Parts: structure tokens; C-alpha cells; sequence
RNA sequence: CAAGACGGACCAGAGCGAAAGCAUUUGCCAAGAAUGUUUUCAUUAAUCAAGAACGAAAGUCGGAGGUUCGAAGACGAUACCGUCGUAGUUCCGACCAUAAACGAUGCCGACCGGCGAUGCGGCGGCGUUAUUCCCAUGACCCGCCGGGCAGCUUCCGGGAAACCAAAGUCUUUGGGUUCCGGGGGGAGUAUGGUUGCAAAGCUGAAACUUAAAGGAAUUGACGGAAGGGCACCACCAGG
């Protein structure tokens, strides 16, 4: 749709990205 | 430096007695400052009023030009000046796989209002027809055009503008030609698409009293 | 398909074909007797007549020429010959 | 000031919106069209030829003419659209729709819409050459 | 009350019938507006009621069905319902250059492009929608986006190859 | 109110005309295709040089008119673009006779596929309509025949292929007849002749040089371009 393309063109992608970084006895 | 609209004043313009709705509205006119009279400034004013603003239940695609030439003390009196169809109707009514037949007459009425009539009809598809196109041959188009001229001339020439305008209110002329041309090639949407006013006689004020009441 | 006898065509097929294109050409026209209702005399007219045919005594119009066959007047009777 | 008309019934004017391909005119008149009330272009709202034909300039023009008519008392309008017509384009552009929307937003009642543009039966030769276009 | 009328042509009657559900549900649900299909006059009748507010929606709803009259999809006219400054602008192909017969057809073919591809590109680049009628061109979008797509289309019927316009229209939308 | 122009939409798988071309109504004028024909003549026919008729647009002479557009030209911006605008564009009367004037495809004839649309004429036929028409006739519907215009398709054969119902019926080569070509440049040049006021138009070489010039399709590659993804041996905020 045209509304979806305009709204998605003026917004920011967010969310998905994973970073793998980095007792009892 | 000073607002001229405070100097202006409001006058009332009203439709004649052939229509249901009579009060067609207001007109802003300058007051007389001795140089120019207001009556001369409002003696030639043409109004483009739709039919549904003149009658309640009627159609809206029919427009009447009404000419105003009279004053009666905050009461403008108007008279017929022309008739035409809306551009929306004229554009939507010209389809494709079908012929347009159109004609015009110059004709004098019974009381001097010489006028020109333009009408348009369209060839019609039958209900059991499977052919895409409904085209009339040239001689059928000429016969249909001659019949249009004869019919419109016969119910414009023998009557007065009261009866002419009350014919134009439901457009009995178009349905008359539609019924009359069913034996040459059947017709679809027959309307008197334009009414002109080529000539107006000498002004008489009693006839406006008859046309208004 | 690819096999039909040309010497013996079916009569509806021969009737359908163009008059020149038949096995042996033959016309589509005929001569007929017409009787005017205003008299008793018989007149021989061509079916595709191009001339207006008048009665010998009554002098009424018997046929009007048209594009193809002639239009006999409403009221006359006719009978095809042979 | 204003027409001596009761609260139930309004007063009709007509408003010619002329959306040329460089700016947009808003010319409001009475039902006859003889006497005028207001007319606001793209130039009297923005002082930039960039935004002369802009929908924003037409929006400001329509708000200005709507508040002016409600000041004077014309509380309903018939609307007559117009393009530049003739040999040129015949269709009202975004400026006309912007002006119509903006003066509909003002709360003033809108009457009958009619597209009145000078479409010729047949006219003269086109402004461009046999080659010449917009860009 | 207030009422608008929209004429539907004969070629648009079957898509109007087959898509009618998603025409009237976006008008009666979140605009609170009344609509009917007058078959005798072949019109769309849109009228207000006691359940409507934000009166401009009426006018906006009008443009909605008008776009579906002119050949746009239901989703793009739905965008006309949602967004506030969206416009539809229209011009004829002969309005920029006199094109006769086969030249007019070739001009249409260059605007459409092979498989439709070229016209899709302009839409996908300019966030507009483009309906090619028999001769008319209708562009639905914002004013700057309409200006961009109209310049690209006029360049396609300037005589320029579709390839140069493809590359250049991908380049110009970076401003 | 006026002046000239143009006849939009309807307007097409259309129609007409030898082609160029032709779209407001009405009247007049003389032609014509196709169809119908148990008319007439009786081989009168096909192709053709010179010449003749018309021949888009532009252009050259005499007038009339100049609405729009607009070569040249004058400005303003940056060859493109905008403002003004000459000749021209329009009409009459003489010229010039060229186009990608295309189907890039002499003319006449015979044989050879499918489907279902269209234009005109003719033929046969139930029905519905002309406010149930009171008979014919128009308008639709069904079928057929004849030439037309034009789609999609085809193990008809043909072709280098694109494609072609002719560009097929061709090494299994002969239906009749005209024009024209013989590798690429030199060169449409020089010269000779002809025509045209003129511009130019028709015809038109060789010496020498050269191994290519060219046609039809389809994708290998192809510096690159547009989207993503991961990374403190990349960045942001820092130490």
C-alpha cells in the first residue's frame, strides 16, 4: 500500500540484532 | 483605507412561479452615492441555478440561466435566460460503442423570444443484443436528426415561455423524441442539452407579474 | 478429413455453395406466376426482376425492384414454376 | 453587518478556485458572480515563487477566505473548479483539491461541486513545438 | 446533512461490485459515514449521519472512491483515507507532445515498460502510484513526489530511452 | 461585441479513395466499389518505355487576412529553457514533384490451415420490441453466401534466423511479364549528354586501394550499480 510505504519510509527499523559478546562449587 | 463592504447592502433575489422553491438567495449591491444607481448595476445579472435548487424532488444535472433585470425594494425579479446540462452528465453520457446524434434549431416562439435549441441522443443497445457495438448507418442518423428537428420545433413554436419552461422542467421533449425515433434506430439518452436566447423583445413589466404571481 | 467424394455432393451442401462454385453452376432464381387480387390474369415475372411490372389490364404495380428479389405487392398471389 | 437571515438558513455564495500551473486563485462571489468578496492567490500567502503553486499556499488561502466569509456572513458556498484549459491541461491539480479540503475543514458548509474548465470543442495550435514538452 | 455523488463508468462497474466490501467497510467503520450504490443513476452516493465527526473525512472519503473510479487499487485509495496531504494529478500524454497513432502507443509502452517494470520502478522510487488510462495518466502521491514522477514520465515521453530514465530516477530520489 | 482557426469526446481489430489523403449540419453537382442478375458484346485481356493526371510537408511568385503557433532575429537566464516575434502557418491563382511517399516486400493468375470477431450487399428463419405496435418495415437474435478490413494461431511447407498463409507449392529447380543487383572503398566523385530561370534533377566512370564490408538471433563474460549481513584486527560513546 502507499500509506504503508510512506509510513515505513519515514520511520526507523527497530528490534532484531544479536551480539555474542563476553556458581555452586 | 476604508472598508467598502460596510457601505454595501443585501438584496433578495427570488425565482418565478414555474418552480416550487422560489427564494434563490441574496445579492450584495452597492448603495447609491449619487453617481451610479444600484438598479442599473443589478439590471443585467445572470444566475446559474440548478433545477434541484428550484424544485425539491427534481434532478440536479439540469441547470437554468435566469436573468435579473428588476428591483422591487429588496426584491430582485428574474426571468429565464437559458438552459444547459452539467459537464458531469455530458461527460458520463458519451460512452463508446455507440453513435452520438445531435441537432439544433433556430425558432421563434409565440411572444418574440427567439431561441436556439440543441439536443443530443444516443443509439441504444437492445437487451438481447450480443453485439458489442450499436452503430447507426448514415441515413438512419439523418432521418433521426430530421425527426429531432421536427419534434422540437413542433413543441417549441406553438407555445409560450411559461409552457416551454414547464416542458423543460421534466424534459418532455427528450422523451418525446425518444419515443418517436424507436422505429428508425432505438435511442438511449435524449435530452435538450442546450437552450440559448438569441433575441429578447421590448421589456414588459406585466408579464413578470404573471410569471411571478 | 482428406477424404470426401467430389462427384457426389450432398444436396444441402450443393444448395449452400455459391452458384458459380457448385459442381455445375446453376442460378438461384426462378420464374413465377403472379395474380393480382383486382383481376384474374396471370403474369410471368422473374424473381429478381429489376423492372417494375404492371398488369396488362389493371395496370397495378405487381413487383417493385429491390436489391435482390422483387417485392410483390401485398395482396397479390404467386406460384413458382416448374 | 451581514444578511438579515435567521440562524436556521444560510446564505449561498459561489467560489471560483482557479488552479493554474504556477499558482492558485480563490475568488469568492455572490450567486450571480458579478460582485466579489475575496480572492487570494499563492503569492499573497508565501513570499517565494517555489511555493506559489504549492498545496500549502492554497491551504492558507482557503483558510483566509473562509474566515473572511464567516466574518462577512457567507456561510455556504457552491464550488466551481477550474484548470488552465484551452490548448493546455484540462484537469484541476493538487492546488485546487488542497484549497477545497482546507475550506471544507473550516466548518463552513460546502454546496455543489462543478468542474468548469474551458475545454474547447476544437481550439488553435499548442503552445509547444512539434518537439517541445515540459522538461 | 451533506451528500456527494460519484459517477461510475461502465468499465468500472464489475471491479466496483467485486471489491465493494473493502469499499464500504472503511467508510462505515472508522469514518461513521453512510454510502450506497445507486444502480439506476449509476452513481456512488455518500451521505453523512448522526454518527460522523471530523467533517473533512466526508470530502476525504469522496476522494477515496474517486480514486477507485480512476483505476487505482483499493489500498492506495485507502491511503487517501488515512494520510492527510495526498493528491491525485492528471494529464494527457498528448498534453506534452503531439503524438499520432503508433507513436502514442509506443509512448504508452515506454511509460509502462516491459512487463510493467519501468512504471513500477517510478512508483517504488517515488512513493506514488500511477494509473495509465487509455490516454490519460493519473499520479497519486505527495506534491513533491508527484513532481518527481511527472518529470520522469514526461522524460519517458520526451523520447528518452527507459534505461537512462531508470538510472536517473534511481539517482534523483537521494535528495 | 468582433476576427481568424479548428472540427475534440463519439472515433474502433472501423470506413472510403489510384496513391497523397478524408471526421460540424443541410442543399446541389457529377463519379464508384461490393452485392443481385436465366441482361448485353464476345476474347475485347496481363505486363510495360516516353509522356500525362493527382502528389504530404517545406519552399518560389501575385493578391486578402493575420486568432494561435513559429524558422530567422532581439533580449533574459544557463545546445537544452523562458519573453517578444519576421517569413511562414490560413484562402484564392501559377510553380516546384520530393518523404522511413513502408509491408524497408513489381504486377496478373492457379493450388494450399484453424478459430471466432467486424464492414457492406444478398438469402432463409422462430421469437422480443416501435408504451402488448391493428399487416409490411426499421432495431436485435439464429444460420448461410459473396467480395472487403483486421486479430490470435499452425509439425502447410519454407527460412540464416527474426519470422512468413506467402517470403509456401525451389537441386523433386520452367504459369505470363517488367525493373534492377553482382565483395568493401574510390564515388553518386570526375566527365559526357539531357531537363530545370535557378537550386539542382536523370544518367554516370576509371586509375588506384583493400580482406573484409554486412545480416539474424541468444547469452557467456563484463571495471561497475542497487540492496542486505557480520566484525572494537570497523565505527559511535569512551579509557
Amino acid at each position: 500500500p502507499l500509506a504503508d510505504q510512506i509510513l515505513a519510509g519515514n520511520a526507523v527499523r527497530a528490534g532484531v540484532r544479536e551480539k555474542r559478546r563476553g556458581e555452586e562449587y | 483605507v476604508v472598508d467598502p463592504f460596510s457601505k454595501k447592502d443585501w438584496y433578495d433575489v427570488k425565482a418565478p412561479a414555474m418552480f416550487n422553491i422560489r427564494n434563490i438567495g441574496k445579492t450584495l449591491v452597492t448603495r447609491t452615492q449619487g453617481t451610479k444607481i444600484a438598479s442599473d448595476g443589478l439590471k443585467g445579472r445572470v444566475f446559474e441555478v440548478s433545477l434541484a435548487d428550484l424544485q425539491n424532488d427534481e434532478v440536479a444535472f439540469r441547470k437554468f440561466k435566469l436573468i435579473t433585470e428588476d428591483v422591487q425594494g429588496k426584491n430582485c425579479l428574474t426571468n429565464f435566460h437559458g438552459m444547459d446540462l452539467t459537464r458531469d452528465k455530458m461527460c458520463s453520457m458519451v460512452k463508446k460503442w455507440q453513435t452520438m446524434i445531435e441537432a439544433h434549431v433556430d425558432v421563434k416562439t409565440t411572444d418574440g423570444y427567439l431561441l436556439r435549441l440543441f439536443c443530443v441522443g444516443f443509439t441504444k443497445k437492445r437487451n438481447n443484443q450480443i453485439r458489442k457495438t450499436s452503430y447507426a448507418q448514415h441515413q438512419q442518423v439523418r432521418q433521426i436528426r430530421k425527426k429531432m428537428m421536427e419534434i422540437m420545433t413542433r413543441e417549441v413554436q406553438t407555445n409560450d415561455l411559461k409552457e416551454v419552461v414547464n416542458k423543460l422542467i421534466p424534459d418532455s421533449i427528450g422523451k418525446d423524441i425518444e419515443k418517436a425515433c424507436q422505429s428508425i434506430y432505438p435511442l438511449h439518452d435524449v435530452f435538450v442539452r442546450k437552450v440559448k436566447m438569441l433575441k429578447k423583445p421590448k421589456f414588459e413589466l406585466g408579464k413578470l407579474m404573471e410569471l411571478h404571481g | 478429413p482428406l477424404a470426401k467424394d467430389l462427384l457426389h455432393p450432398s444436396p444441402e451442401e450443393e444448395k449452400r455453395k455459391h452458384k458459380k462454385k457448385r459442381l455445375v453452376q446453376s442460378p438461384n432464381s426462378y420464374f413465377m406466376d403472379v395474380k393480382c387480387p383486382g383481376c384474374y390474369k396471370i403474369t410471368t415475372v422473374f424473381s429478381h426482376a429489376q423492372t417494375v411490372v404492371l398488369c396488362v389490364g389493371c395496370s397495378t404495380v405487381l413487383c417493385q425492384p429491390t436489391g435482390g428479389k422483387a417485392r410483390l405487392t401485398e395482396g397479390c398471389s404467386f406460384r413458382r414454376k416448374q | 453587518l451581514g444578511p438579515q437571515v435567521a440562524e436556521g438558513e444560510n446564505v449561498f455564495g459561489v467560489c471560483h478556485i482557479f488552479a493554474s500551473f504556477n499558482d492558485t486563485f480563490v475568488h469568492v462571489t455572490d450567486l450571480s458572480g458579478k460582485e466579489t468578496i475575496c480572492r487570494v492567490t499563492g503569492g499573497m500567502k508565501v513570499k517565494a515563487d517555489r511555493d506559489e503553486s504549492s498545496p500549502y499556499a492554497a491551504m492558507l488561502a482557503a483558510q483566509d477566505v473562509a474566515q473572511r466569509c464567516k466574518e462577512l456572513g457567507i456561510t455556504a458556498l457552491h464550488i466551481k473548479l477550474r484548470a488552465t484549459g484551452g490548448n493546455r491541461t484540462k484537469t484541476p491539480g493538487p492546488g485546487a483539491q488542497s484549497a477545497l479540503r482546507a475550506l471544507a475543514r473550516s466548518g463552513m458548509k460546502i454546496g455543489r461541486i462543478e468542474d468548469v474548465t474551458p475545454i474547447p470543442s476544437d481550439s488553435t495550435r499548442r503552445k509547444g513545438g512539434r518537439r517541445g514538452r515540459r522538461l | 446533512e451533506e451528500t456527494r455523488k460519484i459517477p461510475v463508468p461502465a468499465n468500472r462497474y464489475t471491479p466496483l461490485k467485486e471489491n465493494w466490501m473493502k469499499i464500504f467497510t472503511p467508510i462505515v467503520e472508522h469514518l461513521g459515514l453512510q454510502i450506497r450504490f445507486n444502480l439506476k443513476s449509476r452513481n456512488v452516493e455518500i451521505r453523512t449521519c448522526k454518527e460522523t465527526k471530523d467533517v473533512s473525512a466526508l470530502t476525504k472519503a469522496a476522494d477515496f472512491v474517486k480514486a477507485f473510479i480512476l483505476g487505482f487499487q483499493v489500498e492506495d485509495a485507502l491511503a487517501l483515507i488515512r494520510l492527510d496531504d495526498l493528491f491525485l494529478e492528471s494529464f494527457e500524454i498528448t498534453d506534452v507532445k503531439p503524438l499520432k497513432g503508433d507513436h502514442l502507443s509506443r509512448a504508452i509502452g515506454r511509460i509502462a515498460g516491459k512487463g510493467g517494470k519501468t512504471k513500477f520502478t517510478i512508483e517504488n522510487v517515488t512513493r506514488t502510484r500511477i494509473v495509465l488510462a487509455d490516454v490519460k495518466v493519473h499520479i497519486l502521491g505527495s506534491f513533491q513526489n508527484i513532481k518527481m514522477a511527472r518529470t520522469a514520465i514526461c522524460n519517458l515521453i520526451l523520447g528518452n530511452p527507459p534505461s537512462k530514465v531508470y538510472g536517473n530516477i534511481r539517482a534523483v530520489a537521494s535528495r
